[PDB]
């Protein structure tokens, strides 16, 4: 007869949520510059991250209920706020502005876009004031009622100046689970977004993920293997959206050809404000350069996938957004502290049937921005001195699905930035180990 | 052979029992190593929860007179209603995860007798053997 | 018969000893389950103090070679000056609260010999029995 | 004779072994007894680190089938390469600090066999003795 | 004073005579202002 035998260290687990914590190499801490990002207070990574493929181990992966995303999202938000509290508030900037057009090289290709305003601002000498001037984009200011203008934020909330020392450069972050919890990672090159994975491994911690904030287009992410990946909570439901992961990096090179200065103004007492000095150099609109043939080629590869989930006799059209809030309408992203808004109509304008060259994308610059759709506060970007230009890898699309028997139209979206984190964390899940187990064994225990 | 943490997870319960310690060590793990700040009370909370998580069940093994754990016998007979299978149908043909899938239904029920029967009776008895 | 937490508190020390475990479990209890905030560091502090409160005395039982606690014997004889009563006058006619009322006077004094005598002598001795 | 905490530190390893408990007690110590504030999370952190510091090694003694610690034997033979001295050259003519000075070189190496050999083999064996 | 840090705006409001006290129509004062600040 069999008896109850007690076992411990049993390799079993249940899907469960716990509090994850970060990890960050050791060179990322050497960037110093007075704590770049919200990271410094973070445990250095191991020099030898371990893993192990697990043979005969298979189970379900569900990226759409993966609460790792939710934590990461709110943690990044928390970091953001903490990095701003110790910085200078710009409350006394909320004044009537006296503004005029800026005579760019006649006649007018630049359309101005900035106004050289002036007003009596308070200084440290708490007794006598002085008249100063500064440049502001017409996206930041609005006419009251030269003419009178107002900082747009002042009708919604106060605004805080981001410190000139702190940066916004995305840094690779690793996530780790506490003892008793395991980080599981499928290596299956195929994945529908959920279901069993024939090839499952496990790791100590996750790979370095950069907290890149962007809409419509995904930047500097990871690459997919095999073919282009299409993932959606519900492909047939056009109230949902579609995640597209590329196989090959699509280069995009964006430029701001303005060697402008920073006429910092001592709006004390003590605290200093960085206003916009003068704009000189190649007065052209900021824009992005895209390899056209590359875009066409990749887009085609995407359409192949689409064909595979809609039929071998349907028509695929690509168009821009429905319009509305600029933040959603255009492609937003950060480069070097500056915030760009680009008209991606130049990309998302095509079609496919039934079965250099290069592209220039017009961009706009804003200085007053609102993070993560959050209202009640706003952040002022300081102007970055000198010409700003950078390059990155487009690694995926955030698409939405638009007389429904053939032609379908798709367009870029975003808004909810949990989407961005989820586009990477789908490779991971967290489980809780249960060491204690029992089993029937032929054994009668003596004294 | 050293397999690694949970290295035997994908094997029969008999096989897995070989290397329970490799898992045991990391059930509590240890090491790990402007105020507050994000993470400031999260590493705190988590590391605490680890300690509690551990001892909560360890105490049960303290009560269930074994202590020298990973494996120990009892004087409680197995009720056939608790998944009536043969040893070869269980130990030589089933993983621990598959085991729990079924037996989990009677967890607290079995704990009742483990928490008690023997712990109660083993004692008294001994005191009586100490009479002489 | 399950009485409940402290269910035997109002009985003789002999009777109460029947169900010491029912109390033991909840001596540490476990479970329980804008930053800071009131309660934010109070649940923290309290839950900590519970752990310390427990182990501080548990270690003493670790030192006093028993471990298999609730009850164990020693090789220290009872000094008659420590409340000279008969067993029936004590165990069959007195609660634990009433007991402490008197014996509490010699707490540290008794601990002296418990902390030592046996713990010292039981050992060495054994090492000497290991000679062959 | 009570010497005091670490009172035998300046004696031979043989002599020092007499009073290991006097030290043992204070290895974990216990007691101790506007928000945040300096010290507010320092007494916290420190008192935590004490608990971890303790158990991290205590668990090893749990694994190394002894538990009844301060001293216990094993079934692992001493490799002569690990400082080849005689007992009188060691135990009657060397302090613990002096001992570590040398043997520390093979710490993890020795732990290997302690962590395993016996723990592995002592068991199975017993299960087999339980056959009848 | 309103949000527009420049020009004020003449407004009106009712206050119980238990809350206010005469200084020295007539002039009155919020009673708390002689003891401490007050939070809404």
């Amino acid at each position: 007869n069999l008896w109850v035998t007690v076992y411990y260290g049993v390799p079993v687990w249940k899907d469960a949520e716990t509090t994850l914590f970060c990890a960050s190499d050791a060179k990322a801490y050497e960037t110093e510059k007075h704590n770049v990002w919200a990271t410094h207070a973070c445990v250095p990574t191991d020099p030898n991250p371990q893993e192990i493929h697990l043979e005969n181990v298979t189970e379900e992966f569900n990226m759409w209920k993966n609460n790792m995303v939710e934590q990461m999202h709110t943690d990044i938000i928390s970091l953001w706020d903490q990095s701003l509290k110790p910085c200078v508030k710009l409350t006394p900037l909320c004044v009537t502005l006296q503004c005029t057009n800026v005579t760019n090289n006649i006649t007018d290709d630049m359309r101005g876009e900035l106004k050289n305003c002036s007003f009596n601002m308070t200084t440290e000498l708490r007794d006598k004031k002085q008249k100063v001037y500064s440049l502001f984009y017409r996206l930041d200011v609005v006419q009251i009622n030269n003419k009178e203008y107002r900082l747009i934020n002042c009708n919604t909330s106060a605004c805080t100046q981001a410190c000139p020392k702190v940066s916004f450069e995305p840094i690779p972050i690793h996530y780790c689970a506490p003892a008793g919890f395991a980080i599981l990672k499928c290596k299956d090159k195929k994945f529908n977004g959920t279901g069993p994975c024939p090839s499952v491994s496990t790791v100590q911690c996750t790979h370095g993920i950069k907290p890149v904030v962007s809409t419509q287009l995904l930047l500097n992410g990871s690459l997919a293997e095999e073919e282009v990946m299409i993932r959606s909570e519900n492909i047939t439901n056009n109230a949902k959206n579609i995640l597209v992961q590329f196989n090959t990096p699509v280069q995009i090179n964006c430029t701001r050809p303005n060697n402008n200065t920073r006429k910092s103004i001592r709006i004390g007492p003590g605290q200093a404000f960085y206003a916009t000095g003068d704009i000189i150099g190649d007065i052209r609109q900021a824009h992005c350069n895209v390899s056209k043939a590359t875009w066409n080629e990749t887009l085609g590869k995407v359409v192949k996938q689409l064909r595979k989930h809609f039929g071998n006799n349907t028509i695929i059209r690509f168009a821009n957004s429905s319009g509305g809030d600029l933040e959603v309408t255009t492609h937003s992203f950060n480069c070097g502290g500056e915030f760009f808004y680009c008209n991606t109509s130049g990309l998302f304008n095509s079609t496919w049937i039934s079965n250099n060259d290069s592209i220039t994308l017009p961009c706009r610059i804003k200085q007053i921005i609102n993070m993560w759709q959050r209202i009640g506060q706003c952040m002022y970007a300081p102007p970055i001195q000198g010409v700003i230009r950078c390059v990155s890898n487009i690694t995926g699309l955030i698409l939405t699905r638009d007389t429904n028997s053939t032609t379908e139209t798709f367009r870029p979206g975003g808004g909810d930035m949990r989407d961005n984190w989820r586009s990477e964390l789908y490779k991971y899940k967290v489980v809780k180990i249960e060491p204690l187990g029992v089993a029937p064994t032929r054994c009668k225990r003596r004294v | 052979v050293f397999l690694g943490f949970l290295g035997a997870a994908g094997s029969t319960m008999g096989a897995a029992s070989m290397t329970l310690t490799v898992q045991a060590r990391n059930l509590l793990s240890g090491i790990v190593q402007l105020k507050l700040t994000v993470w400031g009370i999260k590493q705190l909370q988590a590391r605490v929860l680890a300690v509690e998580r551990y001892l909560r069940d360890q105490q049960l093994l303290g009560i269930w007179g074994c202590s020298g754990k990973l494996i120990c016998c009892t004087n409680v007979p197995w009720n056939s209603s608790w998944s009536n299978r043969n040893l070869s149908e269980i130990w030589d043909n089933m993983t621990w995860l598959q085991w729990d899938k079924e037996i989990s239904n009677y967890t607290q029920i079995i704990y009742g007798l483990l928490e008690e029967s023997q712990n109660q009776q083993e004692k008294n008895e001994q005191d009586l053997l100490a009479l002489d």
